[PDB]
RNA sequence: GUGCUGAAAGCAUAUAGGCACGAAAUUUACCUUAAGAUAUUUCUUAAAUAUACGUAAGAAAAUAUUACGUUAAUAGGCUUA
RNA sequence: CAGGCUAAUUUGCGCAAGAGUGUACAAAAUGAGUGCGCGGUUUGGCACCUCGGCUUGACUAAUCCUCAUGGAUGCAGAAACUAUGUAGGGUACGACUGUUCGUCGAUUAAAAAGUUACAUGAGCUGGGUUAAAUACGUCGUGAGACAGUAUGGUU
RNA sequence: GUAUGUCAAAAGGGAAACAGCCCAGAACAAGAGUUAAGGUUCCAAAAUUAUUAUUAAGUGAAAUAAAGAAAGUUUUUAUA
């Protein structure tokens, strides 16, 4: 997992998602990639 | 800088409408000036001139009327409120393109 | 506010309103949410007052020798219980000593009237995990109460120490002693920072005043020996306070209450060593109402020289 | 939804009873949302859900079919509580018929698995824990949830068995949380054919 | 000064009002239209109406020094209503001079401790004014968790029927209809 | 950080919705101080009670706090161990 | 001197982009010259205004150790690297120097930083800086002087 | 330095507090008087006044933090 400002797909399986949201936070934006877990991301800081 | 001029980057609903409001009035003094003229086949090379280079408030675009141009900020314009005497000075033409 | 985060007014009693079985949410706070928290930890029986008589050494048959000090049960006898409908917890009120009546004022002279019992030195509640702990009134508790092993918490009053110190009272350091020390070498120093700081001592500071006669309670403690005659409980360790002091104790919260058996052998034995405990009760409290209306009326003299 | 308009078809045997609008008042909650209790009985048991009511269901019996509808497909809500309760009812109708089945593989030297009583440690009577040995000082056990069946057709493979989905996945991925498959030699707990690319060396 | 000669007994008297927080409120409410959607009154547009009845300034006579305020008995303070998240993400501060010592809590956790009677409170108190009348003023603010409260029977009436019951409104117009049988 | 169910978006997804795991921080628990509702089948019709005085102390800068004052072991003395 | 405004600079940091290194392969690690910023710790500008140690804290989190955790052809294990949560507690002893800083010895889970008038002198210390005395070197025709050195010097 | 004004030597209303900004130049009183700047749910005098849209982040609401990222959302213009 890798906290950047300018998260970005680098393959054809990774996904942008916006999870942690729940009525007490907004959540950040991740990069999922079930193919290879390098490309996983993060936006924003808890 | 350490002293405080508190002076918000825009205009509220409330200043707004004054301000619709007072380039309306300007519009009915020139015009009052223009017709009572007329009616005696005369005029004054003032009243030709704001008539000519200068528009109504009905033909103003919103961001003719609360903001104005200012070379030293990023997009050139700036909130017609920081004007001195704004309230009773004339302002409604910028450069054209900005 | 106040005190906390409540603005509600110090003479109101909404309580009664505010029920659950109205459909709202139990409330994290009060009597019941503070009784449930505490449950594991509060104990089952109740506890005893006992007389710190001094400390000594605990001999082993083998070769242990174990510091412990002396606790004597001087007449320590149940005086009332404290239920959670009539007060809001459980807890029994135990008693110690004795008193002479003259120095009992009336208050507490009519409070034990009506429970048959002579006055008492001092009272103190041990609350119970629930009213499986609440005893009868008016029987005497013995050392056997706990048996050897037991773990127990003592609660006393500490000794006084007087005004102290920084150094006592705080452990603080001190100063210098001779190099060019100018009046200062049991001073506490700086007593905080400058105008940035708050242009004031902040609230909490340590600072010299009086130490000891306050409570402290330590935990943990094994019961060494258990002696009914000499009505001794000797427990392993110090104890807080002056040979002759009184303190509190009960069954360690941080442990596991002891067995079922233990639970119900000892409340067994108060059976028998008092099988009539209701019947000298409810004696002792319809007696109370004759003398009682009988000061209203004027007429309590025709009653002491009645026979 | 291109899910929910697809006509969900009752096999024999499987009935549909959809109840009524109802609220439960709540005191916490100035206005509760309506809903209805639908239930889906079986040979194999009955299970139920609250759906929302502007989810509207066609119950024709002749032809064994219910086909769900929303009020409004605009609303972001409903569309997507219109694909959510027709995978959900899939599941319940295929789960009450035929039942769902996870299969654990347990790989790596030393890890059993038995089924056998812990009449100890029963939340209620008679219930199965399973008994993992994966490598631990200490034994693992754990009680299947009430209304499943939990087997081992050999000591390296667990058979799960049940009519709720979400009950028996629940808990076929508590059971692989104690050892997750690693990279190097696959040593874990994998889950209906779950895989793991090794490393080369 | 004739208008105020007379009987000002009762224009300073305690009037006891009620309000359910659950009730819709079609003027307190920013939704009107469909009746269905009409919502109670929102924490705020409550407590500021409230606040009002607390200081007397609903009355004709009213006078800031004067404290003729009234009573104002809120049931139904636990299904309290609020708009987006403010019920988790809204936090409240306390701070007692000492520093470290920074109290936060949210309203979901302070209505677990004091109910929803305590963010009713900080709600009304901070809309009263700033001096000597604003504890007597928060005082008179009733509000309870449930539709129980000890004030049934002073709630104002109108022939027997409480203000807001189904049928008090044409109990004060049949007082008012007789009243004109007089010179 | 890590999951189950699962759509919007036929797939996918621990994103909406419904559930769960999870830290020397937090909260509770634990200890002390403050707080003083409340309890006693408690006391009082000019008192109950408290103080003062005297002998003191588990107390101690003053104050306060906790005992006792002859129907008494509070301090001292004496006697014994 | 301190505070104030500013932020060129910094022995304070972040993000963006990616030449290049990484046997392979940009983003495990690494990141030329740059761009957009934060912050107010260093050396500076302006002129609104005319030290270190000891004792005792409080606070910040940009984290040295302890707890949970992602990535790691470059995560076998162990240890370490990088990063995400997190400031509860701890961060010691001694030699040299007037020293903060810095060098070194030997232990340790670790021996991390910063703000607060570069916290604290109506709480202490006075070694440094430090008026009168004196000598040295240098400069000055000289009296004298020096960001020099040395001994002493009412807190 | 230049142009204009204010303060200096100008009180009063507005900008939370305010020498220099927005209005307006205080001889003294009375008035639900008429207005300026500014504002009108409560503190606090006056709209919880109407119309059409956007935002779900308490963003924001009287002192705009940047480049940048992104199946957040709306609209328009092409297009299947
Ligand atoms: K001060
Ligand atoms: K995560
Ligand atoms: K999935
Ligand atoms: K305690
Ligand atoms: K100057
Ligand atoms: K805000
Ligand atoms: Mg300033
Ligand atoms: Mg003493
Ligand atoms: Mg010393
Ligand atoms: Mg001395
Ligand atoms: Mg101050
Ligand atoms: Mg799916
Ligand atoms: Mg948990
Ligand atoms: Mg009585
Ligand atoms: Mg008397
Ligand atoms: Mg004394
Ligand atoms: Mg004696
Ligand atoms: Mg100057
Ligand atoms: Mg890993
Ligand atoms: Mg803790
Ligand atoms: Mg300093
Ligand atoms: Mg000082
Ligand atoms: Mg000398
Ligand atoms: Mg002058
Ligand atoms: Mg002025
Ligand atoms: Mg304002
Ligand atoms: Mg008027
Ligand atoms: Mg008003
Ligand atoms: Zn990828």
């Amino acid at each position: 997992m890798k906290v950047h400002s300018a998260i970005k797909k680098r393959c054809e399986h990774c996904k942008v998602v916006r999870r942690k949201a729940n009525k007490r936070q907004n959540g950040y934006l991740y990069i999922i990639c079930p193919a290879n877990p390098r490309h996983k991301q993060r936006q924003g800081y808890r | 800088g350490g002293l405080l001029w508190k002076i918000p980057w825009r205009m509220s609903k409330f200043q707004k409408l004054r301000q619709r409001r007072r380039l309306r009035a300007v519009d009915n003094v020139v015009a009052t000036i223009e017709n009572a003229l007329a009616k005696k086949g005369e005029t004054v090379k003032a009243v030709e001139r704001w008539r000519a280079e200068m528009p109504t408030e009905a033909e103003m675009l919103p961001k003719d009327k609360y903001t104005i141009f200012d070379r030293k900020e990023k997009r050139y314009r700036k909130g017609i409120h920081k004007l001195p005497k704004w309230t009773r000075v004339s302002q409604r033409v910028n450069p054209p393109g900005y | 506010v106040k005190y906390g985060w409540s603005t509600l007014p110090k003479r109101s009693r909404p309580t009664r309103f505010n029920q659950v079985t109205q459909g709202l949410p139990a409330p994290t706070s009060g009597p019941a949410a503070a009784l449930k928290r505490r449950e594991k930890t509060t104990p089952l029986r109740t506890g005893v007052l006992a007389v710190k008589k001094g400390m000594t050494v605990f001999m082993g048959r083998t070769g242990a020798r174990i510091p412990c000090t002396v606790l004597q049960l001087d007449r320590v006898q149940v005086v009332a219980n404290k239920t959670r409908a009539k007060n809001g917890y459980w807890a029994v009120q135990v008693g110690l000593g004795e008193r002479r009546a003259e120095n009992v004022g009336a208050p507490q002279l009519g409070y034990y009237e009506a429970k048959g019992i002579p006055p008492k030195q001092t009272l103190a509640e041990f609350k119970v995990r629930n009213q499986d702990g609440l005893l009868p009134v008016g029987v005497q508790l013995f050392p056997d109460w706990f048996h050897v092993g037991q773990v127990v918490d003592v609660r006393g009053i500490t000794r006084g120490m007087g005004f102290a110190g920084g150094m006592k009272r705080h452990g603080f350091a001190g100063q210098e002693a001779s190099h060019g020390n100018s009046l200062n070498h049991r001073t506490i120093g700086s007593v905080g920072g400058s105008q940035g700081s708050g242009s004031r001592v902040l609230p909490g500071k340590k600072m010299p005043g009086r130490m000891g006669a306050q409570q402290h309670t330590v935990q943990n403690l094994p019961i060494l020996m258990v002696d009914n005659e000499l009505g001794i409980v000797v427990v392993k360790g110090a104890v807080a306070g002056h040979k002759g002091a009184v303190v509190k104790v009960q069954d360690a919260v941080k442990k596991a209450p002891p067995p079922e058996e233990f639970v119900e052998a000892t409340k067994q034995l108060l059976n028998e060593r008092f099988p009539d405990a209701e019947e000298k009760l409810q004696a002792a409290r319809k007696l109370h109402l004759e003398l009682k209306e009988a000061r209203r009326q004027g007429l309590i003299d025709s009653l002491i020289k009645n026979g | 939804s291109k899910l929910g308009r697809t006509p969900l078809s009752i096999p024999p045997g499987v009935e549909i009873t959809i109840g009524e609008p109802f609220v439960k008042r709540d005191m916490t909650q100035w206005k509760q949302q309506p809903k209805r209790k639908i239930t889906v009985q079986g040979p194999l048991g009955q299970l139920e859900m609250d759906i929302p009511d502007f989810i509207k269901i066609d119950h024709d019996a002749e032809a064994r079919r219910a086909t769900l509808s929303v009020a409004n497909r605009d609303e972001k809500e409903q569309r997507e509580m219109w694909g959510t309760t027709w995978a959900y009812l899939n599941r319940f109708i295929m789960g009450v018929s035929e039942g769902h089945t996870a299969v654990l593989r347990l790989v790596g030297i030393g890890y059993r698995a038995t089924i056998d009583t812990r009449p100890e440690k029963e939340e209620y009577p008679g219930q199965q824990f399973v008994c993992l040995k994966l490598g631990f000082s200490h034994p693992v056990e754990m009680g299947v949830p009430k209304g499943m069946k939990a087997s081992t057709p050999q000591p390296t493979r667990i058979l799960l068995e049940g009519i709720n989905r979400e009950q028996v996945m629940t808990f076929a991925a508590d059971i692989r949380r104690w050892r997750v498959p690693e990279p190097y030699k696959g040593k874990g707990i994998f889950v209906n054919g779950e895989t793991i690319k090794l490393k080369q060396k | 000064m004739s208008q105020t000669v007379g009987a000002t007994r009762l224009a300073y008297s305690r009037v006891w009002h009620h309000i359910s927080a659950v009730t819709p409120h079609p003027t307190l409410s920013t939704i009107k239209a469909p009746s269905e959607a009409i919502t109670p009154p929102s924490l705020g547009r409550l407590a500021s109406r409230i606040a009002t009845i607390l200081m007397g300034k609903h009355k004709p006579i009213w006078d800031p020094s004067t404290d003729c305020g009234d009573y104002v008995v809120v049931t139904n303070c636990a299904g309290l209503y609020t708009t987006g998240h403010k019920k988790w993400r809204k936090t409240y501060y306390r701070h007692n001079t000492r520093p470290g010592s920074l109290q936060a809590i949210t309203m979901d956790a302070l209505m677990e401790k004091h109910g929803g009677a305590e963010v009713l409170r900080k709600a009304v108190s901070g809309m009263l004014p700033k001096n000597r009348l604003r504890d007597k003023r928060l005082a008179r603010l009733k509000a309870f968790e449930g539709d129980a409260h000890p004030y049934k029977e002073n709630l104002v009436r109108f022939g027997g029927k409480v203000v807001g019951a189904p049928g008090w409104e044409e109990a004060v117009k049949a007082i008012r209809e007789a009243d004109m049988e007089r010179l």
